[PDB]
């Protein structure tokens, strides 16, 4: 743990890009996380939402 | 054709000790040294597992709730352990699923059976006797494929029902153990999955007699429930579950 | 039935087909098409309804014969396996990055440098750094100081734009 | 450059301005090998029929079904689908079929 300083600063910016990588498996209320298939699955109107 | 089977000892269900047995790979995803955190149906750690005995006088076919999921291990040898029934009523009523090891070849049906009260197969001192049920009217799914079989044979399966889909997981484990669980960890990989779209509530363990009245070849098997929970699994560099910590167990694995 | 007989009397074999839909799992499906493999091109790849687009490399993977997909941490797909021929491909992500202009003023000159970030040369005077691919500057062999950074230890400057 | 920093002159330096992104050139669309097909051959081309008062009902299920071989036969002198298109059967996905 001597190097614990340095050690902090990259796991802080790891854990960062790991949590803003992983907000993309969310939804946030829609039918999917996955443009795909929700472009391949709904008409324009209601894709657009 | 039906049996009742009237010399049988009066004992009450053993119980046992889980510990870190029932887990099996929730996807079919490969995983190389990961930490993986899964939520799903799992059977808790060091959980206690009911505990049945074919001995000589035991012979315990029971009538036991499905619920969520059947955790399902077996101390077998000389293969007295043959199939399972799965339903509701487990009449002509409703339809229900068999499942069944006999001689030849691995069948999977689901019909509406009028079951026996006490079905059977039996082994003659060559198998010549099946007493399971005793009518099949409206079958719509029938799966015939390979032979999925001191205690020497460690059988754990898995059974769960989601979505009209049941999923059989299943591990086969040389052991030279006696009596009880031996205490250690291994993943069960999925063995089959079933599209059968049924409700199942109740199952049935088949057995098999030994005939020279009728004798029970020594078995044992033991059934835990499967409960929504997380685990901590830890993927090998070959992709092989080797470890796995219960989330909820205790403040430590937390 | 005698053969002699006039069309309307013939016999005919009728085979009528109800394809009936209830909410168990359905089992009762058309051939699911299939294409030749190409490897190591940007592709659109649609394995077993897992859709993507990547390159389509060979992999040092040895899957369990259950698995089908590869997870990183990240929970991307990175390694698949082919259901025609069972092996283990890795799907690297096609190639992307910054478009960066490498100029001095325009009081001095108008030539620029581009610079394609976390490129490979082989992918778009044409020097292969770690920064990416640089077009338009002629690397010399001499060290200067560092007029514009590049990055990676090297620096561009005007005297023609040298890397 | 000048389009991005919205100047006519441009100051020495490095400047980010654009954005490659490799674009994909086919789709491969890779599926297991095609078994396990229907025996329609044990329907159509049975030796011997049923009356029609007793007609048979054979329960195709567990199994995948290659319609445009029926559809682009030439022996069959009716070929009349209801409700749904002729073509579409190779795509559509039905739990079982009655023949
Ligand atoms: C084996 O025992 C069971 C339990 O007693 C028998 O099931 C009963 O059979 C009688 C026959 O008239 C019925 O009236 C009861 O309703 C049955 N009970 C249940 C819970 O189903 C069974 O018949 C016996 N087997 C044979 C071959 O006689
Ligand atoms: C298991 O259950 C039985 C009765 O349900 C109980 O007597 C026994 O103590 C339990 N075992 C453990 C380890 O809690
Ligand atoms: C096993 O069961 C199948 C299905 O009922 C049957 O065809 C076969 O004859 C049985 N074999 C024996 C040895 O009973
Ligand atoms: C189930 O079987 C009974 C008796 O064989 C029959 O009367 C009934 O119509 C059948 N139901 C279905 C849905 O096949
Ligand atoms: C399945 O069976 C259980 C027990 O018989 C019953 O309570 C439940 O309602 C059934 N499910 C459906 C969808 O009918
Ligand atoms: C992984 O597999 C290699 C051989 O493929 C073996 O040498 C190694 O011991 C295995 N690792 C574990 C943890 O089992
Ligand atoms: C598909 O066919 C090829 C050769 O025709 C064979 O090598 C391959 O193993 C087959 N796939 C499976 C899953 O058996
Ligand atoms: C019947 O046999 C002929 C010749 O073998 C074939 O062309 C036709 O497709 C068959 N009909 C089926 C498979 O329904």
């Amino acid at each position: 743990s001597a190097l614990g300083k340095l050690q902090d600063v990259v796991n802080q910016n790891a854990q960062a890009l790991n949590t803003l990588v992983k907000q993309l498996s969310s939804n946030f209320g829609a039918i999917s996380s996955v443009l795909n298939d929700i472009l391949s699955r709904l008409d324009p109107p209601e894709a657009e939402v | 054709q039906c049996v009742n089977l009237t010399t049988r000892t009066q004992l009450p269900p053993a119980y046992t000790n889980s510990f870190t047995r029932g887990v099996y790979y929730p996807d079919k995803v490969f995983r190389s040294s990961v930490l993986h955190s899964t939520q799903d149906l799992f059977l808790p750690f060091f959980s206690n597992v009911t505990w049945f005995h074919a001995i000589h006088k035991r012979f315990d076919n029971p009538v036991l709730p499905f619920n969520d999921g059947v955790y399902f291990a077996s101390t077998e040898k000389s293969n007295i352990i043959r199939g399972w029934i799965f339903g509701t009523t487990l009449d002509s009523k409703t339809q229900s699923l068999l499942i069944v090891n006999n001689a030849t070849n691995v069948v999977i049906k689901v019909c509406e059976f009028q079951f026996c009260n006490d079905p059977f197969l039996g082994v003659y001192y060559m198998e010549s006797e099946f007493r399971v049920y005793s009518s099949a009217n409206n079958c719509t799914f029938e799966y015939v494929s390979q032979p999925f079989l001191n205690f020497k044979n460690l059988r754990e399966f898995v059974f769960k029902n989601i979505d009209g889909y049941f999923k059989i997981y299943s591990k086969h484990t040389p052991i030279n153990l006696v009596r009880d669980l031996p205490q250690g960890f291994s993943a069960l990989e999925p063995l089959v999955d079933l599209p059968i779209g049924i409700n199942i509530t109740r199952f049935q363990t088949l057995l098999a007699l030994h005939r020279s009245g009728w004798t029970a070849g020594a078995a044992a098997y033991y059934v835990g429930y499967l409960q929504p929970r997380t685990f901590l699994l830890k993927y090998n560099e070959n992709g092989t579950i080797t470890d796995a910590v219960d989330c909820a167990l205790d403040p430590l694995s937390e | 039935f005698q053969p002699t007989y006039g069309v309307g009397y013939q016999p005919y074999r009728v085979v009528v087909l109800s394809f009936e839909l209830l909410h168990a799992p359905a089992t009762v499906c058309g051939p699911k098409k299939s294409t030749n493999l190409v490897k190591n091109k940007c592709v659109n790849f649609n394995f077993n309804g897992l859709t993507g687009t990547g390159v389509l490399t060979e992999s040092n993977k040895k899957f369990l014969p259950f698995q089908q997909f590869g997870r990183d941490i990240a929970d991307t797909t990175d390694a698949v396996r082919d259901p025609q021929t069972l092996e283990i491909l890795d799907i690297t992500p096609c190639s992307f990055g910054g478009v960066s202009v490498i100029t001095p003023g325009t009081n001095t000159s108008n030539q620029v440098a581009v610079l394609y970030q976390d490129v490979n040369c082989t992918e778009v005077n044409v020097f292969q750094t770690r920064a990416g691919c640089l077009i338009g500057a002629e690397h010399v062999n001499n060290s200067y100081e560092c007029d514009i950074p590049i990055g990676a230890g090297i620096c561009a400057s005007y005297q023609s734009i040298i890397a | 450059t000048k389009c991005t920093l919205k100047s006519f002159t441009v100051e020495k330096g490095i400047y980010q301005t654009s954005n490659f992104r490799v674009q994909p050139t086919e789709s491969i669309v890779r599926f297991p090998n095609i078994t396990n097909l229907c025996p329609f051959g044990e329907v159509f081309n049975a030796t011997r029929f049923a009356s029609v008062y007793a007609w048979n009902r054979k329960r195709i299920s567990n199994c995948v079904a290659d319609y445009s071989v029926l559809y682009n036969s030439a022996s069959f002198s009716t070929f009349k689908c209801y409700g749904v298109s002729p073509t579409k059967l190779n795509d559509l996905c039905f739990t079982n079929v009655y023949a």
